[PDB]
């Protein structure tokens, strides 16, 4: 049950902290091979003639496109998307403008949610961005999405075993456990922070001595509060593919400054970011999904970190198409 | 070599022997038998036991103790019995995760946490009356029953004072194996990191240092097992060459000795300390102490390093930042 | 404000910090280094011809006597004034106060050095109910050696060099501990027993052998006063003897190892 | 200056190496060729600190930090102030407690004593090895190691454990923390018995052997008896470290992700998954 | 070392408080600073100083 060295290590903090990534090398790669499945850009098209807008019946967000523009779009998207089932997945064979399948009217809403994500948070995803591939790799269901309950497997292009099944009550501690990086911490990071902005995710003081009036009985928060937040780290380390050094120096997980690397101020960016498109595009989609899509309390499947990560500290090793396809954002 | 100090080998059997104490002789229950394998490196005369008004109250809490926890736990895996099996490790039982203040928590929210919590104590009280009362009985110092009383008071620190100091008991301590374990982290992360208690520093002090002294004290006698050291009570009445061997092997080490009793009591001390050390560094968290890191922050003990990566200031306070 | 604060800067934890300290120093020295003080003090040296002291600091650091009363009669006390009265066969093998002394005679018989033993009661020790604790097992009958382990009876016992030195007799049994201590061996060539503890004897299953001494050597083995009793101070001086050996049964064993 | 007893045992012999050159003491203390190079390499050590010490941004006890290389010098010396002198200083601290080791076998061998002692001290040696010598070497960095400061090794063991997560899980270190409290909890058991034995309290008597023994069979069924307990007190402190050693060398060359995740072995056993 | 014999010979200490403010504490370590103009006469401890 182990993993033969070498083993990769860097150094995230000043020397003799003990702070850096530990990766295995034959992980790594097969990682690197995955998402080396991101297709390429299509070639590009010339801008000849009339807006879309003129052109086609009903395009809302993409009417600006020029005609051949609009339809290398279709085009990725059908690959990033719905490959396997081509373009009717969202469209009548016979038309084209039809709302007619759920999946266009998703497909509509997800591309604003896309051009979102490139254009209001590039403090998080910056000039990489995000490509429906992104999350979604190839299928119309994205492997790695969240429901107000734990499931199992995380991937859900694999088959549950009876005890992982939601039904099936005496998996449940499993279920939890392997959100939260096999650890027994009796929380559900993501129904608790992900899901929306009700809770805050800092529980540590930030004076030395207890402050009078927030210190005592019911004025204090439970203890549970500490417990939830270590559970939501090990969920986003378990995500990224990494450890609290990435973004701590464990001497004052609180503190900021020289405290705190980088890529922590970039993942409480993320932490908003999640927040939104879970509150405001992806929860809301329950008003237009098949009941199959759904739920045990008839929510939309959500995005958590591991939605686009998947495993690794940039989301496919940082691989961008933004150049590419700037309909996606940032919109000006 | 000295392979006596290795193993016995040529083992002893003889008459078994009965130290009769002032009561409860008569409440000493069982046949002595022998293992043979555990003579070579211990006595191997198993049994009798005492049983005993105080030891049989003892397993009485205890055990209704255990069945509140082993019943929580398999309604944690809905009574299936095999993922019962697969999961132990996992299941707990937990204390109010809500905030009752110091109410008592309802049944579902911590309400069998503080029950078995009761039990369980009343289990440690019960056991140390029969440690306390069997040296009475034969006659001995109570010296064990104190260094008891020390361990059991850590165990009621982490356990219900720290939580009614600070009016909580969301904060006790889960049963469980693993559970019991994430508090740790919880109650660490919660007061700022416990390697800035100075209480947890003198605790490790001396549990770091009972590891040493025994270390040390085991190995000086298996060292003069040749000159009849292991019979340290006659060696404290009547110094032999053993203890005199002992002694000067660390004098001319470290330039001080103690003497074959006095190390006992050195040892003693070192093995208390880790409780009572302990026991105060809880009762000084929560209650006078918040964070722990800024408390030595603010007297100045704090080390600090160089940025290697870029500091990163705190994005919650750049101008329009969200919440 | 705050929990725990008592001044501009001084709270609770951080006058605690100070009062673990003064308890941990106030045991340690004016306790627990005064108990490591109830043997062998006061210390020894010469003196000079014109020197009226007790020094302060020799009344300073002991502790005021303790008495164990003991189990079969006595007290005992400590710490005492306990000279060693014996006459020492050894001489100054240099000038000054840290040079080893060397044995001027035989170590092992005049029992210098790792041959020393302590100067204790030459009392038999005793069980619990008082019988003598420590006795061969011609004496000791209720008891045996367990099935399975060697049975010395009639084994030789072979020496550092090679050579049988005497043939086991009996074990003697630790009867408060169950326990076997010594064995006896009748001393070849010689009308003695010795008796041999048990950690200087290799047992095997055809010889027991013992790299203390030469086979020579056993003819010394200090004797006992009785044939089946043995008193502390006995006990020490026939340990003494054979650790003596390891040092002194050949003059290449005090050299450097290496 | 002897100890009232201590004149008959102040022999010569039982050196190691060096023989009568430094066969002597200095007050209490022996010395020997051992204790010659002890010196030496406290003497340099020590000094290394202060210089080191010096070079820095504070002279405050708990601050203070002298910190190995970056990654980046690999197994190689880096500079003296960015690393070197840490690698100095772990040199002769392995010299010092090697001396000091050694020393203790010549002690030993001129009392007629078993070296158990020595040997016992081993344990610690070893384990400081195991964190500064060989999980550096396998992980291929002296940057591994940890700092010299009262507090910043304590930095350092922290980071070192949330880099898997949750240390705790680490089975070795499971077995670790559990030989170092039974060994705490027994060497009060130990010392408490034979004080209880013979400090009985008013004007009683000092008890006897038979009495330790009735009184563990009493309260728990069984006692290990008065040789034993001694060899049972340095096997549980020893395993202390012998056993947390595998944790240490495994977290790293051997292990890379979180520890709760290693008990999927457990866990995800596929005939109750 | 703090030997222990230094620390058995001295008092607890003692603070007088003074009648036109301050206190003084004895016994405490009262280091002789001052650079003194003096030379061994000889090699022993015993041996008198001479002024330079
Ligand atoms: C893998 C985990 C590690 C660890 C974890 C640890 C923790 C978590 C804690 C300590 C603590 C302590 N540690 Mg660290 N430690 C220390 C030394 C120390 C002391 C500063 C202090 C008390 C230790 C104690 O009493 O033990 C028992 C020994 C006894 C009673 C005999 C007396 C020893 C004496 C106190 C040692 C003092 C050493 C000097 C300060 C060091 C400098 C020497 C000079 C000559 C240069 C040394 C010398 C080493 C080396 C050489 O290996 C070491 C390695 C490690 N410690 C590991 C890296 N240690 C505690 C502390 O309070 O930190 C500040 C504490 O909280
Ligand atoms: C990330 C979390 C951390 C943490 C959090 C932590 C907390 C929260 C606490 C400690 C405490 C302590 N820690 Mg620290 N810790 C320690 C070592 C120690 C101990 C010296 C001491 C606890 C005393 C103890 O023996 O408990 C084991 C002994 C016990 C529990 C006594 C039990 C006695 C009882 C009578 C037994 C009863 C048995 C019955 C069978 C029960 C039957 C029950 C049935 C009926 C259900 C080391 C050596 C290190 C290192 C090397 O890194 C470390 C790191 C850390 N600790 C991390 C910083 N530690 C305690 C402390 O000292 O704080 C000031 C404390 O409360
Ligand atoms: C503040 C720190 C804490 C802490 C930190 C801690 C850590 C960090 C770790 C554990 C671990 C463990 N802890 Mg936890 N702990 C445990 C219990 C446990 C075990 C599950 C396990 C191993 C413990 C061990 O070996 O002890 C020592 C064992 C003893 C003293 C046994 C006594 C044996 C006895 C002398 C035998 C007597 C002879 C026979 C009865 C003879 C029979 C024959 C007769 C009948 C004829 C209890 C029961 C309690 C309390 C208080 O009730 C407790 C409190 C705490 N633990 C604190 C909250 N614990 C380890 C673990 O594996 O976690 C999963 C671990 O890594
Ligand atoms: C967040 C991080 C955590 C952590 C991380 C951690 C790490 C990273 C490691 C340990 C290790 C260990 N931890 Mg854990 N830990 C421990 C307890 C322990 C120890 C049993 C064990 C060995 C310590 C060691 O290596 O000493 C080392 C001591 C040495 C080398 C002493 C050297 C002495 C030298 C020979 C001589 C020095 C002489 C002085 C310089 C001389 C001074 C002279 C003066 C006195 C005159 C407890 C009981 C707890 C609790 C209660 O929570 C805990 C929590 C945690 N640990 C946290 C979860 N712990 C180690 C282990 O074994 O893990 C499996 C380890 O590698
Ligand atoms: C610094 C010093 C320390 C220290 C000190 C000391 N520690 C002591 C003493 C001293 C001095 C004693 O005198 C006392 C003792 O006596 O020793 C022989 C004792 C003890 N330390 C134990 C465990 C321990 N110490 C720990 C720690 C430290 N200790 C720290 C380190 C830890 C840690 C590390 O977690 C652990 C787990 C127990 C063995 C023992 C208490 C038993 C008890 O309190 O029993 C209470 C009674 C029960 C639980 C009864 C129920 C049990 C049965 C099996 C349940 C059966 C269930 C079933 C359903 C019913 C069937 C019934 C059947 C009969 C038909
Ligand atoms: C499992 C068994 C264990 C065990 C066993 C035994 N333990 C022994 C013996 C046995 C059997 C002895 O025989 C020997 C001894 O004589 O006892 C009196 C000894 C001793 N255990 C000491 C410290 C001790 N034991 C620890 C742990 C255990 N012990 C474990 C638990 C810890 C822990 C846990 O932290 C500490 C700090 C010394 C007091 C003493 C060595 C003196 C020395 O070697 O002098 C030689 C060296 C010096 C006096 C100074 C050297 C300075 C160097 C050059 C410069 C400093 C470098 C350093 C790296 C800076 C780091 C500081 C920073 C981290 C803050
Ligand atoms: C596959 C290559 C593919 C084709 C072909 C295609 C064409 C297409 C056209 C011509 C339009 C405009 C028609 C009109 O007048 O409304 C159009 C518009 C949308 N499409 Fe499409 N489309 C293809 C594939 C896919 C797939 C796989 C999806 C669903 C994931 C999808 C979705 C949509 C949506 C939504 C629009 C409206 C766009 C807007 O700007 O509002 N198409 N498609
Ligand atoms: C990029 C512009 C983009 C498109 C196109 C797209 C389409 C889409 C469809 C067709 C669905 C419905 C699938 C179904 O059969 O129910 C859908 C659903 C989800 N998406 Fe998507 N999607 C695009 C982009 C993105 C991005 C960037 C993310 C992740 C941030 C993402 C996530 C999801 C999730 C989650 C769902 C809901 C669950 C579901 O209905 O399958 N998509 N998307
Ligand atoms: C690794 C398992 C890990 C731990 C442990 C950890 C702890 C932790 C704590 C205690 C906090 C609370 C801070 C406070 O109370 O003020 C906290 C907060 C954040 N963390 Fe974290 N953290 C761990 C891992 C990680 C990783 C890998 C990253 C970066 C990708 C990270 C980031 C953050 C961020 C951001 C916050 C602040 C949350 C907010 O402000 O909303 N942590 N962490
Ligand atoms: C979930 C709350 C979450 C966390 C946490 C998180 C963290 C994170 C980090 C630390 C980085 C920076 C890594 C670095 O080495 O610099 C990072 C970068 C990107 N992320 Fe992320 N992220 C979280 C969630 C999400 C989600 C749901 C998505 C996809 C919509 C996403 C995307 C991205 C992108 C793109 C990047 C790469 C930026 C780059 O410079 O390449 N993240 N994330
Ligand atoms: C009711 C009011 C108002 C006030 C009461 C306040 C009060 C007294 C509360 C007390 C609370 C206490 C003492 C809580 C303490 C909690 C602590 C210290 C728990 C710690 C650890 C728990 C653990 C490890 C549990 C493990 C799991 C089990 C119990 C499962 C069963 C396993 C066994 C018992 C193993 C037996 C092995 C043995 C045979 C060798
Ligand atoms: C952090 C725990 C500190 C424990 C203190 C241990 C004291 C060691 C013994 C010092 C003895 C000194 N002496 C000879 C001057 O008395
Ligand atoms: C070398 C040691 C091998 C392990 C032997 C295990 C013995 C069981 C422990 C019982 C201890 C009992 N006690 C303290 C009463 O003596
Ligand atoms: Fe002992």
């Amino acid at each position: 049950c182990f993993e033969p060295p070498p083993a990769t290590t860097t150094q995230t903090g000043f020397r003799g902290l003990s702070m850096g990534e530990v990766l295995h090398p034959a992980t790594v790669k097969a990682k690197k091979e995955r998402d080396a499945q991101y297709p390429p850009a299509l070639a590009a098209v010339k801008a000849e003639g009339p807006p879309v807008s003129q052109v086609y019946k009903n395009v809302k967000v993409l009417g600006n496109l020029t005609e051949a523009e609009f339809l290398r779009t279709m085009t990725a998207i059908t690959e990033w998307v719905s490959p396997q089932e081509g373009c009717t997945y969202c469209h009548d064979e016979n038309n084209l403008a039809s709302e007619a399948k759920y999946p266009y009217v998703v497909a509509r809403r997800m591309l604003e949610m896309t051009r979102a994500i490139n254009t209001n948070w590039t403090q998080h995803v910056a000039q990489t961005g995000v490509t429906c591939y992104t999350c979604h790799r190839g299928t119309p269901l994205p492997p790695y999405v969240r429901y107000l309950e734990p499931t199992l497997p995380l991937n859900n292009r694999e088959t549950p075993t009876h005890v992982e099944r939601v039904e099936t009550r005496s998996g449940y501690v499993v279920r939890l456990a392997k959100y939260t990086a096999y650890s027994a911490l009796n929380y559900d990071p993501f129904t608790m922070f992900l899901a929306n902005d009700k809770r805050q995710v800092r529980v540590v003081p930030q004076t030395a001595l207890p402050l009078v009036g927030v210190s005592r009985g019911k004025e204090r928060r439970p203890l549970s509060d500490a417990y939830a937040t270590f559970a939501l780290m090990m969920s986003i380390s378990d995500s990224l593919g990494t450890n609290c050094t990435f973004c701590h120096n464990a001497q004052t997980f609180e503190s900021w400054g020289k405290k705190s690397t980088p890529q922590r101020a970039i993942a409480w960016w993320g932490i908003r970011m999640v927040r939104d498109l879970n509150m405001n595009y992806l929860a809301p989609l329950n008003a237009s999904l098949p009941a199959s899509r759904l739920g045990r309390q008839g929510e939309a499947p959500q995005a958590d970190c591991r939605t686009c990560h998947q495993g690794v500290t940039k989301p496919l090793f940082g691989a961008s198409r933004l150049k590419d396809y700037p309909e996606l954002g940032p919109i000006k | 070599a000295d392979y006596q100090t290795i193993y016995t080998q040529i083992q002893a059997r003889g008459p078994h022997i009965t130290v009769s104490g002032e009561w409860g002789d008569n409440d000493r229950v069982g046949k002595p038998f022998y293992s043979y394998w555990l003579g070579k490196i211990g006595d191997a005369q198993i049994g009798p036991i005492y049983l005993g008004a105080s030891g049989i109250a003892a397993f009485a809490f205890g055990s209704t103790a255990i069945l509140i926890i082993l019943f929580n736990m398999a309604a944690e895996v809905h009574f299936d019995p095999l993922q019962f099996f697969r999961q132990f490790f996992w299941l707990g039982l937990y204390p109010p995760k809500a905030q009752y203040g110091m109410g008592i928590p309802p049944l579902h929210d911590g309400g069998w946490w503080l029950m078995a919590g009761l039990f369980m104590t009343l289990s440690l009280g019960s056991w140390w009356i029969r440690v306390y009362s069997r040296a009475r009985a034969l006659g001995l110092g109570t010296h064990i029953a104190w260094n008891f009383a020390a361990a059991i008071f850590f165990v009621l620190c982490i356990g219900c004072i720290h939580p009614t100091l600070v009016g909580s008991w969301s904060e006790g301590v889960p049963f469980g194996i693993w559970p019991h374990i994430d508090w740790l982290t919880a109650f660490s992360i919660r007061y700022g990191n416990f390697y800035y208690c100075p209480w947890h520093g003198f605790s490790i002090g001396f549990a770091y240092g009972c590891g040493l002294l025994f270390a040390a004290h085991g190995a000086t006698i298996l060292a003069v097992a040749r000159f009849g050291g292991d019979r340290e009570i006659e060696q404290i009445t009547d110094r032999g060459t053993a203890v005199e061997r002992a002694a000067l092997f660390w004098r001319w080490t470290i330039g001080f000795n103690a003497t074959i009793e006095s190390v006992h009591r050195w040892g003693w001390f070192f093995s208390l300390m880790v409780m009572v050390s302990a026991s105060v560094g809880i009762l000084l968290t929560g209650t006078f102490v918040d964070n722990w890191y800024l408390w030595c922050v603010k007297h100045g003990a704090a080390p600090d390093y160089p940025a290697y990566l870029p500091a990163t200031p705190d994005p919650a306070s750049l101008p329009g930042a969200p919440k | 404000m705050y929990h725990g604060a008592l001044a501009q800067h001084l709270d609770i934890a951080q006058l605690v910090w100070y009062a673990q300290w003064l308890v941990i120093w106030t045991v340690v020295l004016l306790y627990l280094r005064r108990e490591d003080r109830r043997e062998g003090y006061p210390l020894v040296e010469p003196l000079g011809l014109v020197k009226l002291a007790p020094e302060d600091g020799q009344v300073y650091e002991l502790p005021y006597p303790k008495t164990f009363v003991l189990p079969h009669g006595g007290t005992v006390t400590v710490p005492r004034r306990r000279p060693e009265t014996r006459e020492l066969k050894l001489a100054q093998t240099d000038g000054f106060e840290g040079a080893p002394l060397q044995p001027t005679g035989n170590p092992l018989v005049d029992a210098v050095g790792p041959a020393s033993y302590a100067e204790r009661a030459e009392v038999v020790d005793a069980t619990v109910d008082g019988k003598a604790k420590i006795v061969p097992l011609r004496v000791a009958t209720d008891f045996s050696i367990a099935e399975g382990d060697v049975d010395p009876r009639g084994l030789p016992v072979v020496a550092a060099d090679g050579v049988e030195a005497g043939t086991v007799t009996d074990l003697w049994v630790d009867r408060s501990e169950h326990y076997f201590r010594y064995l006896e061996l009748s001393v070849a060539g010689s009308a003695r027993t010795a008796l041999i503890p048990l950690g200087f004897c290799d047992v095997k299953k055809d010889k027991i052998v013992v790299t203390s001494i030469l086979s020579e050597q056993f003819a010394n083995v200090p004797r006992l006063q009785s044939r089946d009793q043995i008193t502390l101070r006995e006990e020490d001086k026939v340990s003494a003897y054979y650790a003596g050996g390891l040092l002194y049964a050949t003059p290449e064993r005090a050299e450097s190892l290496l | 200056a002897l100890l009232s007893f201590e004149r008959k045992y102040r022999v010569r012999g039982g050196t190691l190496i060096g023989g009568d050159l430094f066969d002597f003491w200095v007050g209490p203390y022996f010395v020997g060729f051992f204790g010659v190079s002890a010196i030496f390499f406290i003497f340099l050590g020590v000094s290394l600190i202060g210089y080191a010490a010096s070079q820095g941004p504070t002279w405050d006890p708990f601050a203070i930090s002298i910190n190995p290389p970056d990654l980046k010098y690999g197994l190689g010396a880096a500079p003296l102030l960015e690393g070197g002198f840490w690698q100095a200083i772990t040199v002769c601290a392995l010299g010092a407690f090697i001396s000091w080791m050694l020393r203790e076998v010549e002690i030993s061998r001129k009392l007629g004593i078993g070296w158990h002692v020595p040997l016992a001290f081993c344990v610690p040696i070893f384990m400081f090895c195991v964190l500064q010598v060989f999980r550096p070497l396998l992980l291929g960095s002296w940057g591994h190691a940890f700092p010299y400061g009262i507090l910043s090794h304590l930095d350092w063991v922290n980071n070192f454990g949330y880099q898997y997560l949750n240390w705790h899980y680490n089975p070795g270190h499971m077995s670790s923390v559990s030989f170092l409290f039974v060994n705490a909890m027994a060497l009060g058991l130990h010392g408490g018995l034979i004080l209880s034995v013979a400090n009985p309290g008013d004007g009683d008597k000092v008890k006897t052997a038979e009495h330790e023994n009735q009184y563990f069979r009493d309260v728990v069924g069984y006692s290990i008896g008065a040789l034993s307990i001694h060899r049972l007190g340095l096997f549980l402190a020893s395993n202390i470290f012998l056993t947390g050693a595998f944790g240490t060398i495994a977290s790293g060359p051997f292990w890379t992700r979180g520890w709760p995740e290693w008990w999927g072995w457990w866990l995800d056993i596929p005939f109750w998954s």
